[PDB]
Formats: C-alpha cells, sequence, structure tokens
RNA sequence: CCAUAGGUUAAUGAGGCGAACCGGGGGAACUGAAACAUCUAAGUACCCCGAGGAAAAGAAAUCAACCGAGAUUCCCCCAG
RNA sequence: UUUUGUAUAAUGGGUCAGCGACUUAUAUUCUGUAGCAAGGUUAACCGAAUAGGGGAGCCGAAGGGAAACCGAGUCUUAACU
RNA sequence: AGGACCGAACCGACUAAUGUUGAAAAAUUAGCGGAUGACUUGUGGCUGGGGGUGAAAGGCCAAUCAAACCGGGAGAUAGCU
RNA sequence: UGUAACGGGGCUAAACCAUGCACCGAAGCUGCGGCAGCGACGCUUAUGCGUUGUUGGGUAGGGGAGCGUUCUGUAAGCCUG
RNA sequence: GUUUAUUAAAAACACAGCACUGUGCAAACACGAAAGUGGACGUAUACGGUGUGACGCCUGCCCGGUGCCGGAAGGUUAAU
RNA sequence: AAUUCCUUGUCGGGUAAGUUCCGACCUGCACGAAUGGCGUAAUGAUGGCCAGGCUGUCUCCACCCGAGACUCAGUGAAAUUGAACUCGCUGUGAAGAUGCAGUGUACCCGCGGCAAGACGGAAAGACCCCGUGAACCUUUACUAUAGCUUGACACUGAACA
RNA sequence: CUUUAAUGUUUGAUGUUCUAACGUUGACCCGUAAUCCGGGUUGCGGACAGUGUCUGGUGGGUAGUUUGACUGGGGCGGUCUCCUCCUAAAGAGUAACGGAGGAGCACGAAGGUUGGCUAAUCCUGGUCGGACAUCAGGAGGUUAGUGCAAUGGCAUAAGCCAGCUUGACUGCGAGCGUGACGGCGCGAGCAGGUGCGAAAGCAGGUCAUAGUGAUCCGGUGGUUCUGAAUGGAAGGGCCAUC
C-alpha cells in the first residue's frame, strides 16, 4: 500500500528549502546545572542533519 | 590482577607549520595541554583555556625561539 | 555528592533564576550574589534557593 | 375445597442439508517489537447461533461553525 | 560450495529425461525516454464506451519560525548587529 | 490352612549364544522366575491430551509420548545451512 | 614402513670463491596478423569515418550490449503434403 | 509381589506395620465454569493427605530461619 | 562403610603371592537416630568373596557329526556410487596421498579367503560451543492468574439494650 | 453552645429476640404403581449461610517469559563508562584477559581583579625544640608547591598572602580542532550590563587534561505562542530547571 512514515521521525525532523532536515539539538532536556552556558546556548538553536544520517532520515520520512 | 585501562585523545600536536596561511582564529597548536611548549606572542596573546594556541590575524604561522629561557613561540605574520 | 543543587532567584520581581551547587554542612547561610537579570537588563541581587 | 400443576385429543408451524456472502455470541497463538510482559498479530484463524437473496444499517437527542448541510450504504480523495 | 587457504582424506551429486528458486500488487525516490512548459495531471464515476467528459483532488511555482505571525525574506535577540 | 514348597498348561523375561540388509521394526534355542493368587484370561464398557492412567519408569495412551494423532492458523519464524 | 637431510643418476669438478664472455629460459618485451574499450584532433551532424596515443587478470559487486525459448500484433501475409 | 511393553528387574516402587495431620457429614478432599458425582448408601475402631517401611532394641538436643497452629494490645493497611 | 579424598590407611586372617573379601582400630575429607539408627531368622534370576565337586574356560588345541560357505542347474536382491586407464616408498601439500614430485616395482583377467587402508558404508555428531533457538521441569526470578481467604455494597427485613 | 429518667430527630460497631426473604443433601402428601425435579403441609436454621460486583492478602496450583557480552573453547575469576603515561614506529591515530595508576568529586572561595611575595634541602648558637616545632645567619636555586592519579607545564609565576568584589554575567559569534553520527572542545570580536585597577587592561569559572547519562515520560517557575462553535480554561508549545 502507501508507505507509512516513522511518526517519531516526523516528530523529530522538519524539512528545509533546499532539501535536508532540521532537528533540535540534544542535551537540553535534563541535568542542566552541570553544563556551561556556552554549551546550552550553542545547543539552543536548531541544527541540520549531517549527510551520513540523511539517508536514514529520508528513508524514515517518505512524505516530507 | 588487572591493569588494562586507558584514556583517549584524538589530536595532541600543532596544525600550523610556519608556511601555513592560517586565517581568523585557527588553532595553531591545540591540545598542547599547556602554555610552555608553545607560547603565543605574534598576533597578541593566544592561549585561551586548555592553552590552545590560536591565530588572531590572517597570516602565516611563525615558529621562533625567544627569551632568556629558550622558549618556543608561535607568531602570526601577515602575508 | 554532598553538594546539592540550589536556585538563585532574582530580587527584581521576575521569574528568572540561576542554578548552582552548595553544601549546607559547611555553608548553611544563604548565598547572595549580584547577577545579571536579562528580563530587567540590569545586575540585581539573587538570593533565594529551592 | 376454588383454582392452578398435570393428562389426553385436534389444528398449524418447525426439525435436517447446502460453497460463498451477512448479523450476533465466544475467541487464540505462532509472529513483529531484531529478547519480552504494555502493544502487535487481531477481533484474524477457529467454534457456535440465526437469516436472506442479499444481510446489516437507516430517516439526526447527526455534523458543522454563527455560514450552512439535511436517512442509511458503497467508491475516489482528504491522508499515511 | 564454503573458506585465510581444498586434489584434498571438508560438503553435495549413481546417471539420464522432465520440473525447480529475485515474482506480483500498491506507494515512494532516482535514472533513461516521451508529452506538455509555470504549469502538469486526473481518481471514482458518467459514457454507443481504450474516445470524450469529470480538475474532486495531487504535485510544483516561497520560504522562515515551535507557533501566532511575517513574507524574498524570516527566525534568534533589546538589537540585519 | 497358607499372597506355603517342587513342577506342566498359563503368565513372565534373569543369563548366554545366534540373528542385527533378521524367519521376526525385540524373535529363536538352551537354561530361568511365578504357577490358589496383590494370579491369569475371554467378551463388553468407562477414563481424552497441560488431559487420562500410572505397586512411579516421565512409564503407557494404536510399532508415535518431558505432552498422542489428524486437520487448520500456515507459505509460523529461521541474524542459520 | 624403504635408499629418504643433492629431486634422481651421478659428480673430485658436474663443489666453493673471484673475473669474463656466450647460450638457454616466461603468457614479460619485440615482430606479424586480427578484435574491442577510453581519450585527443580533422573533415561538422539520429555524421559514416580517418589519424594518433593508450588500455583490455579478475572474486563480491556496479555499469554497458546482446543470443535463444513460449505467447500477442504484423497474420485470411509468407513457408508448407 | 511391581517396574522403564523394544539395552536397566535392582538396593528402585509397593507392602503389612508405625506416626503426624486434616475431617462432625450437605465431612475433608477430588472431578466439574454449574448442576451433580465420587468419597459412601461409609460416619472418627471412618475417610483423606504425608512421611517411614515386617520384627527386636530404640528414636537424643535445637522453634534462631522457613512453614503451620493459636492471640489481638499496638503499628501499617484496600475497596468504601 | 552402597558413605573415607589421602588410600592399596594400619593390624589380623585367608593365598606362594589378595588394590577385592572377612574381623578390627578410629585419624567419621564429608555416618547418625521415621530424610529413620543398629541388629535381624527366613526369603532373593540381588552385589562382593571363599571352598568341594565338575569340567575344552584355559595350557593347547585335536578329531568327528550335521546346516551354510565351494561347484553345478533354476530364480534372483541390497547398502553404496563425481568420473576412473583404481601400486609401494620418501617428501610435499587444507598440515596422515592410488592420483602431486622424485624413485622403485609391476604381463592381461578371474576364483576362494583376510580385513591394514580407501580419514570405508549408515545416521545434516547426541559430547563442546554458538543462535538475543525450542520444549519441559524447578524456585525465595518477574508479571499475571484458577483456587483459598478478607472486607464494602446488593439479594437483606422487624424490635430491644 | 458539652450534657437532660416522654417529645423536633440521624449515623456506625458488636450482643439478644422474632419471621417474613433465603437455605434445608429433615418428615409427610400430590404430580406419579419416579433414588430426579417441582408444588403443598410442617419442623429446623435465619437475615446468618450462600451468590453477584468491587477490593487487600495468599497463591509454581497453573501460564507467559527473562536469566548480557568480551573471553587465546566454554564455565570460574576478572572486565564493561571517563582521565594520565608507555606500548605507539620524532604529525594525528593505533590492538591484546599488555605494563602501571586514578575518576563518578571539591571550591561562593580554592572564582575575578589589583597590589605584594618566593620555595625543597643542608650547616650552626637558644624554653620540655629532641634528629625534625619557633628565631637569626650562610649555602642552594625550584631538587619545592599545585585541592586530588599521572603527564606536559608554570618566575611575567598558573605556586603563597592581602584588599575590593561576583565575568561561576545575558544574547551572539567570524573562524577552527575533533568525531561515522549523536555530539564534544577552543575561540578573537559585537551588543547590553558589571567587577577590579590611576591607567594600559583583565575577567563568559578554577594550571590544563577525569568528576559522567541520550531519548521518552513526568514535575516546578516564567511566557504579547497555540488553545479543535465563541470567551476563557484544561492540555500542548517555547525558555529556564528537576
Amino acid at each position: 500500500p502507501k508507505i507509512k512514515t516513522v511518526r517519531g521521525a516526523a516528530k523529530r525532523f522538519k524539512k528545509t528549502g533546499k532539501g535536508g532536515f532540521k532537528h533540535k539539538h540534544a542535551n537540553l532536556r535534563h541535568i542542566l546545572t552541570k553544563k556551561a552556558t556556552k554549551r546550552k546556548r550553542h545547543l539552543r538553536p536548531k541544527a541540520m542533519v549531517s549527510k551520513g544520517d540523511l539517508g536514514l532520515v529520508i528513508a524514515c520520512l517518505p512524505y516530507a | 590482577g588487572g591493569s588494562t585501562r586507558n584514556g583517549r585523545d584524538s589530536e595532541a600536536k600543532r596544525l600550523g607549520v610556519k608556511r601555513f596561511g592560517g586565517e581568523s582564529v585557527l588553532a595553531g597548536s591545540i591540545i598542547v595541554r599547556q602554555r610552555g611548549t608553545k607560547f603565543h606572542a605574534g598576533a597578541n596573546v593566544g592561549c585561551g583555556r586548555d592553552h590552545t594556541l590560536f591565530a588572531k590575524a590572517d597570516g602565516k604561522v611563525k615558529f621562533e625561539v625567544k627569551g632568556p629561557k629558550n622558549r618556543k613561540f608561535i607568531s602570526i605574520e601577515a602575508e | 555528592g554532598i553538594r546539592e543543587k540550589i536556585k538563585l532567584v532574582s530580587s527584581a520581581g521576575t521569574g528568572h533564576f540561576y542554578t548552582t551547587t552548595k553544601n549546607k554542612r559547611t555553608k548553611p547561610e544563604k548565598l547572595e550574589l549580584k547577577k545579571f537579570d536579562p528580563v530587567v537588563r540590569q545586575h540585581v541581587i539573587y538570593k533565594e534557593a529551592k
């Protein structure tokens, strides 16, 4: 039938204008007093999927 | 008994090589671990924290031995 | 793990807070510091813990 | 004691079979999760009851959104 | 055939003849080719019916942001700095 | 009199040999244990599979038993050959 | 198990060292004939080609081009007593 | 006496005896989804479960742990 | 010792000689009192040991009688099998060679025999390991659950302290 | 309002009595020339027993499963993440059940800045000072020290002391290093506010390298974001944090 998307991957990724996917940085959910403000400040923006993981993300998201 | 444990680092030496045209802030000598094998004196003072020596101007790396203690210095000179 | 996590709450009326560690065995007094409050954009007193 | 229970006779109907479809009562496990227990498989297989040429459902105590549509059923989108 | 490596004393087969293993459906991406060119294309269905109708819809021409929102800009942030 | 003794039919199966593509998917030959008893046997019945039955070995339940056989889920699954 | 610690015969040089020349010796190189891939120019286009340089061991695997079998159109055509 | 009918017949199992324990009858316990049935047309000298295993002499010490039996003062404690 | 590792413990008897046997000692690795302790007449196709008789069990085999095996006539399988023009030795080699190298030996083909080899045949090793394999069994593993049991409400009411 | 030997009038624990639901595997009668089952009469028990729903305990009696990997076979033992040295061949990297050791923190000062200072050890005279406590002098030169392993550092000290303080700030960040990735690390400089200095200037944590845990789920504070008819709210999102 139709391919079913990995709904967890649909929750973790959104697609950009040229193709390629934008995700949220890890290590900002939990135990944040230990981390420096430079580290958490750099983890605050969204990042791009990094070309080795693009095949896995495109496989998980056939409708993006 | 048992004694098989070890740590990890994946670079410990210079990257600028005195012909290297390093721009902006490139780490000339990262994970030197210490300010004493190399000091930074050409482009102001590098050696921020963990004593990583970095450029401050766009230019060629320069290695030199100055001072009364025969200490090795990394300088950045313009092209 | 004798040091335990505490907050530092702004005295400027905002909900902004910092977090740090403190051991109550050696320093039972409350920690007060002038820290930057980004909502007020000024340095104010931060004292209150969790 | 009255009466009911019971008994006998008569009339009418039923019974059992049949491949699939349909409605209802009950209902797994292998499997997948790269183990497994929530989950899945799946209300599937199977068992049972009942009916018809179809069955079931069906004429809003339904949606919608301040505009409106006007019973049920089936197909294509919506839309993985 | 399996292996680092088999004449191997590792596997398989007595021989012949016949049969025997990458298919099908739907969805998605890429390539080749063909039609049309900011447009392309219809599904169900209607229809003497491979025609024709039907543009419901789907994809593309616009993105940024979690979002409202803004829009060749947009988010971040007091601040295109 | 006796779950008495010896010993045939009858029931069983301790040893040895033969047979091991057997005459036989457990037998033959020479001995062997019980042989009035918790014996043996004919006919018919009853107990049905996480069940029965078991003087108990996981024995037996149609040459099948740490879960019978048949049909179905079923083309289970097989990172293995 | 049988010479069995030059491959054997056998060698007093047919052993070892030094120098020299010659020859044998491969699917290596060259000669002659032929096929194919890739690249660079020339005559200019679903361009036929030529010149020239070079390449062509292959498992897993990737790419390219094809042979043959059954069936359908072409096919009431063609072959065929 | 019985036993792995088809590699083990034994010291294994059973046994008469012995003890513990349950059971007052619509008994305990068992089969059963329930009716019902066995126990039993029996009635504590009876029935079940367990362990030991004729007979003779005997069976000592330990209740801390785990079971079982008895008690409810206190603590904890469900649905409501 | 159905129990003892050391261990063939040590002592005694039996024997010419006894790791087994029988009687003791206690130094019980690691017996022990209904998981029963110790003994026990009779019983046992029960385990170990000794002796008399008896013998081909043996020294050490010999002969004979039958059924096969052997020949002839009739009928007529089987496992197995890549193909075979299917020797020995020494070495080499996926490391134990009929097949490779060197060498020696050997006319071609049956029949009766023996099994040293063909890592002979049979059974996709049962021992060992592996698989995020299976089954069954155990428990004080985890999660459930039948049963047993506790209470509330309902079936379920009326008086009196 | 806390209480009264008749009155306006409830709730909950046992205890006694009754019968009238319920039980009867007591007796008798009928259906019926039936050990069943009903109905009737009566006796006994009696709101108990028993059953339904909910619920705490117990529950290998059953049922589904789990019970790691490396490993000079497996099991036993040991190990699994992070840091330092050597192996490691003078760039980086580099294995073994190779050789040695540490970490799962600490510090509101042991951070920042300004000002100042310089050790270990040895030889001598003096109060229990003795070989080593504290002075004074000389030699020496970092043989010390670093909050904690090891290595590389460190005198312009990053080692020791004092004053003032919170830059152990917020948003960003050209440019790099290192990873397959998740990520991790270094960073001049810009803006807003600070601190220490007369000033140049320095400070976005500690001499550096260990001191750690993704995601999901959920909690707390904030928020001109969303909020399934509208206004809210619940819930979700974003930021900080657990």
